[PDB]
């Protein structure tokens, strides 16, 4: 045995092709390199100054300056930063998978307090994205300005400058492709630099041909407005919240969001360890008309890292009941693509979505102890916090005790499951809820006649999305939510009110066997109510059945299946109240003769009443209102 | 660039891996209680070189990957519908 | 615009013992087979269940069905528990052939639709006999149009020797092999 | 000036430690490579032979065998492909960004069958993703057989093999990391495979742990396992659509969907010109019970290229409507990212979108012509093809025809619009329709009476959806879609019928004015009935306002805020029947006396009386039902 060992090797030129078309899938992302390149150069110039300050004898201005010129299609950004020496040039520009900013960190000491962005070594030759020839323009203090030029053809030339002196830093010119003329156009490059570039940390200016004529009219007109205002907003969450004041917030929410209006609140808080990061989220003041649509963008949380842009709509961070949620994120550690696109570990989004759901949790907690503030939070997003409590089976808990309803005794106030169960009896063990499309309606139901005259309070449900909270909401602080428009309504009575009732049903035994046989199918069983006072009778619900608004919601949903509407149907009870006259009446009557028509026609509209003072749509309402129509005959006397 | 570190996450409530005839919210609970059960015998067993092997190995979780660093959180106080 | 629609559902139990619906032969081998299907991924990830019965389990929206449905979205109930796990005798006798044996009893109440042992009153006497083998989940009443390998699988199923009850991928592949010839 | 030209560079170490950690998200991944490379020798030495079939004499079968060991935790994969010399070892394994295969299909001459995805030339490294050191066994029919090795550390070793003969092939043995086991379990193997190389055209065997039940007079079995195949499902795409019957099909389905009942029905085809691919398309013959669950999978057409697989979802494939089509879309032509996980070309996407959604469209009509298939189709999908009508602008006009709808006059099977179309009187100039919730509360509703008597046909609707679809179907076939439930439903008149109109406006004007007054708020007006026969009055609804049955369906839905959608709610108008006894008799009290207490309690009366016949709700049943029982004591006595 006799071992030969060899080095890996690497082919240039499938290299350029497969950097050139397979690492970035945007064309627009070419701008973010050269702008994060340049940032590295004024970082490298400004922090050796900070030990020797003659460094910037040849300049003491940081920025960059991006000169757009439709006429020769060329793409030039200068800055003034550290510059490059021919061998720089050559280490850095020709080895791929090389990064001298790399080197740098390396060779600084630990604790530098300053944090780069590029380490790959191949951002710069995304520019050949969209051009076909690169000069580059550089000039470091140690050094003389040389020429830097390649097309990607595998070889590049370097040539010393005797051009215009440019002093320190570098200048990158970009011949651009015919195509992508469209990159000339001053509209897209702001977009660009507000969507990835909006927080560098040098300003950024913006050079644009506005007026043609040269110092004619009466004023003097100016061929170039130098437009400073791409990254004005500074990250105000780099710095301590402390010094932060409210008018800089709303500033920030403003330019970030275009709202004209303030927040109404800002969490800002950050995460410290191996994931590390950095949040400022706000809480709009008005609920968007388009909150719940299905067509548009899920999330309006944007992610960075070393303050440049990742990704806007990213999936996996909130879920979808807190998608108004308006704020930036920024890291310093996340691990990234080839293309800085997305993360070659997609669960890390997975571990920063549960701090920041417990965050935003902790704000809306924040909020509850100003009643007014919270009042108008209620108004606005009632519905994403209930639509959470269906969804969010970890944080229902917490969620509950943000909830606000109007009560039988709460008059017009909306009042917390809390303030309910602090007014309570000490013998009653359930809170009693109704369903239903208005408060009046729910108000002034029959059901509520005796829960109301015995001094029991009862929360009032009128919207939709009321039934399917109420669902998962089994029992809050350990008393069960029991809605007293289903059967089985237990009401703490004594012994006298035991006998009265069982008095009534033997009493009216042999008259609900009259009822039962007069209805047939309808109604499955006639009983004496403990639920009535006044109204004659009532259609209460099964134990574990829809209840009445609930089956009307089920009913009216567009995309449901009706393969199971079978099942869960509840079965219709009729319910009568022992002390009413008529009822006294009917029973005197049918006693007297169990085949009066006229009997029977009273038990059949009776039933029907009872269907709508139940909330029950009619199987047929014509039968009802010809039944109607005839009695009104016979009260006239047709 | 070692990316090493971050390729052992373990997030219960992940939609991702899901099965469409189990109850969604009672997989994540089970998931979680596994969670919990698994690292509360873990410091049991640990109050012992291979102990010090398996620990570093653990995919990393939520509640161990990161702490907090404190921010402050604030109400916005101004009139609505103002004179 | 259009809204969504969520998660709600009904159990086998109320179903079965309470509205007593009468599920179509291939209705019941379909709910036997994702019954199966879910135990399945459940072992596939090594986790336990410990309270298989029709109460635990529920017929969701177009018949889906959600194993961990506590609710719409082992509290005796002994008839489903498995002998080994009602002795005690183990710290920890819950595995996933005592899961076998219960989904076997899910499988007697899909072909029987009565509770197993119903011609007994007495739950702690039901307990000393299926505890001590003196009781099986008799298989005689199951209904009189069931396929045989239906039928041997239950038996396997509700077999008392534990490591004798095939394991679920087993019970999947004898699900499927007769599922095919079900048009018979 | 003095021009130095140089060549670019590269860093071999960054470039392996980008390749390894930068490219792929995912680790399981290493194993879809190495089934790629391994088809790609098999295929290499079947056109060898196809030329000299001499080439097999070291080995006839073709396959990929894999050869798992969890004792060594070795990952031995196996293929009897082409062997490697040894410079075409050390061109093809150390030398990045050089890929063989390119150079082979580039040695190729055009016209050959070539279904080769090796192209960057990188994906055998990935092989490092998980193991630390990777060992080949090489043996070419030219060369003897030799040895490399390499662990990833810039350097690889080569020697001579003389080991176990292979005769022809190649032997990868991968040292798995110690945290990896996880490639060595039989399930994660099985899974992988199905997943990504699960239409891979050769056998691929998978050996595994002991057939052993231990009871020498014991039982053995087989002391390991022989599996033969896991691709075992063709890709039946990949054949003529001709040349496969309905088993083929169906058995098809079966394995993938895990169905135990057939298709409903499948299509099959290819799409050529510019771009290629292939599509076969299933439609379940029962409706998904999770279709429209909106936390999962959006759209289940899993996507190939080149037989590999790519993305199981993309929502730039199919709509929501559509997420119950199952099939899957093979491809040739699509450049993929270098992780081929995304598809850097989405322009693309969408021209695919569209042929997909007009080729199903076909499919869909082709049903139609067949009833009862059609019929079993539209109970179980019917929903999804009104969300058609609803969100697909562009197929609206054939989505619609594909419409079935219970008629007035067609009992109990359901009709299509055309067939009603196949029946208009020849005055008749609107598709008369009524809302609902149960097709016999629309059969015999008061305002169809006029329309029934007349022997115009009606088309009853019952489903919430449908108030969806009169909202975008306006009109059809030129016939505009009017209800009659609302007001100026104009009917074909005679002289006599609008001299009678004319007599009753004049005669009743009083008493409209009267029950206008007392009616106050809640009537917009009130008018003479052109509708009514039986019933004295009736609620009609404004020109351009909601129906009750819509209005119900606006405000039962959970999501949405009533308040900003209220301005839309129509006026209610009180249509009162001329001829009606009940009317005339209250004309000629209101007449007689118009302070009548008991005229207006029999107008209140019968207006909450035509609320509900009418649809609507009651503003309060407690009071109807009150003046119900305080009524009917009257015809008791009481
Ligand atoms: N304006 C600049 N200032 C300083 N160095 C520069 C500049 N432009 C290019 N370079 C050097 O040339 C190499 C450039 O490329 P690239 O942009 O390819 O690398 P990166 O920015 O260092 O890494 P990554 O590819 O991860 O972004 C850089 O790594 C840097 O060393
Ligand atoms: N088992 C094998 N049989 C035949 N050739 C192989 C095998 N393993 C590696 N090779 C050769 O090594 C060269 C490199 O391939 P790698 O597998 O490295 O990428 P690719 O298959 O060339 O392309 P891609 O990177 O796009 O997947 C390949 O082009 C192939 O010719
Ligand atoms: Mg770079
Ligand atoms: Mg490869």
């Amino acid at each position: 045995g006799e071992v030969e060992t060899f080095a890996f090797q690497a082919e240039i030129a499938q290299l350029m092709s497969l950097i050139i078309n397979t690492f970035y899938s945007n064309k627009e992302i070419f701008l973010r390199e050269l702008i994060s390149n340049s940032s590295d150069a004024l970082d490298k110039i400004r922090y050796e100054s900070l030990t020797d300050p003659s460094k910037l004898d040849s300049g003491k201005e940081l920025y960059i300056k991006i000169i757009p010129n439709k006429s020769e299609g060329t793409f030039t950004i200068i800055d003034t930063g550290i510059g490059m020496t021919k061998a720089d040039l050559v280490n850095n520009l020709g080895t791929i998978a090389k990064s001298g900013t790399k080197a740098f960190m390396e060779a600084l000491q630990a604790g530098a307090d300053i944090s780069m962005i590029g380490q790959f070594g191949v951002g710069f030759y995304s520019c050949y994205l969209v051009a076909d020839r690169v000069t580059v323009h550089s000039k470091h203090n140690d050094d003389e300005q040389y020429m830097w030029e390649s097309s990607a053809g595998g070889s590049f030339t370097v040539r010393t400058d005797h051009g215009e002196p440019l002093g320190r830093g570098t200048k990158i010119v970009l011949h651009i492709k015919e195509d992508l003329a469209e990159y000339l156009e001053v509209n897209k490059i702001k977009e660009i630099v507000k969507k990835h570039s909006q927080f560098i940390g040098y300003p950024i200016k913006l050079t644009v041909e506005k007026e043609r004529e040269k110092e004619k009219k009466k004023t003097i007109k100016e061929k170039y407005t130098e437009d400073e205002e791409l990254n004005k907003t500074k990250p105000i969450w780099t710095r301590n919240a402390d010094d932060i004041t409210q008018e800089e917030y709303g500033d920030f929410y403003k330019s970030l969001t275009n709202d004209w209006e303030d927040h109404l609140a800002v969490k800002h808080f950050s995460v410290e360890g191996q994931l590390e990061f950095r949040a400022l989220l706000f809480v709009p003041r008005r609920a968007p008309f388009d909150l719940f649509e299905n067509k548009k963008r899920k999330n309006n949380i944007k992610l960075y890292v070393r303050r440049v842009f990742i990704m806007d709509n990213c999936e996996d961070l909130i879920p979808e009941y807190l998608n108004f949620i308006k704020g930036v994120v920024d890291s310093e550690d996340l691990p990234l693509n080839i293309s800085r696109e997305m993360l070659q570990q997609n669960k890390i989004l997975k571990v920063i979505r549960k701090n920041l759901v417990k965050k935003c949790l902790e704000l809306f907690e924040e909020l509850a102890e100003d009643k007014e503030n919270y009042k108008k939070y209620y108004e606005q997003f009632s519905k994403n916090l209930k639509l959470g409590i269906h969804e969010d089976a970890q944080n229902r808990t917490k969620l509950a005790d943000l909830l606000r309803y109007h009560t039988s005794a709460s008059g017009d106030e909306a009042c917390s499951l809390k303030e309910y169960v602090s007014r309570m009896k000490e013998n009653q063990k359930h809170i009693y809820y109704i369903t239903g499309e208005n408060r009046d309606q729910v108000a002034n139901s029959s059901f509520v006649e005796r829960v109301k005259k015995r001094g029991y309070e009862v929360v009032y449900m009128t919207e939709p999305i009321d039934e399917y909270v109420v669902q998962q909401m089994r029992e809050y602080d350990g008393k069960t939510l029991v809605s007293v428009t289903k059967e089985g309504l237990e009401l703490p009575e004594d012994e006298e009110e035991k006998k009265k009732r069982e008095e009534d049903k033997v009493k009216f035994e042999g008259l609900c066997k009259v009822m039962k046989n007069i209805l047939d199918n309808k109604v499955e069983k006639v009983v004496v109510s403990n639920r009535l006072v006044e109204s004659p009778c009532c259609i209460v619900t099964a134990q574990y059945g829809w209840s009445a608004n609930m089956e009307r919601i089920m009913k009216a949903q567009a995309l449901r299946d009706t393969s199971t509407m079978g099942y869960m149907a509840a079965k219709k009870h009729l319910e009568i109240n022992p002390d009413h006259s008529i009822v006294e009446t009917l029973r005197q009557k049918a006693e007297a003769d169990k085949n009066d028509k006229a009997v029977k026609d009273l038990v059949i509209l009776l039933y029907e009443t009872a269907l709508l003072s139940s909330g029950f749509t009619l199987d047929e309402p014509q039968v009802h209102a010809s039944r109607i129509y005839r009695m009104i005959k016979l009260g006239l006397g047709i | 660039v070692d990316y090493s570190v971050w390729d052992h996450i373990e997030v219960s409530d992940d939609e991702d891996e899901t099965h469409p005839n189990i109850d969604t919210a009672s997989l994540f609970r089970w998931r979680h209680q596994a969670r919990v059960e698994r690292m509360e015998q873990f410091q049991k067993e640990k109050e012992l070189e291979e102990m010090r092997k398996k620990e570093k190995s653990m995919p990393w979780n939520v509640d161990t990957l990161s702490k907090d660093g404190f921010s402050k959180s604030m109400v916005n106080t101004k009139p609505e519908k103002t004179e | 615009a259009i809204v969504t629609q969520w998660c709600e559902g009904s159990s086998l139990y109320k179903h079965l013992h309470v509205q007593e619906t009468k599920f179509q032969m291939f209705q019941l081998i379909d709910i036997a087979r994702q019954t199966a299907q879910g135990m399945d991924y459940l072992h596939a990830k090594n986790i336990i269940h410990r309270d298989m019965k029709s109460n635990n389990i529920f017929l969701h929206e177009g018949l889906t069905v959600k194993i961990g449905d506590f609710g719409l979205a082992p509290t005796g109930s002994v008839l489903w528990m498995a002998p080994e796990v009602i002795r005690m005798q183990d710290n920890n006798p819950f595995s996933f052939q005592s899961d076998v044996y219960s989904y076997g009893i899910v499988l007697y109440e899909l072909m029987t639709g009565e509770l197993p042992y119903s011609h007994i009153n007495n739950r702690d006497q039901i307990i000393f006999m299926v505890g001590r083998g003196y009781a099986s989940p008799d298989l005689s009443k199951l209904y009189k149009n069931c396929p045989k390998a239906m039928k041997r699988l239950v038996a396997d199923c509700v077999k008392k020797v534990k490591e004798e009850r095939p394991l679920f991928p087993q019970i999947l592949s004898s699900i499927e092999l007769l599922q095919h010839s079900l048009p018979k």
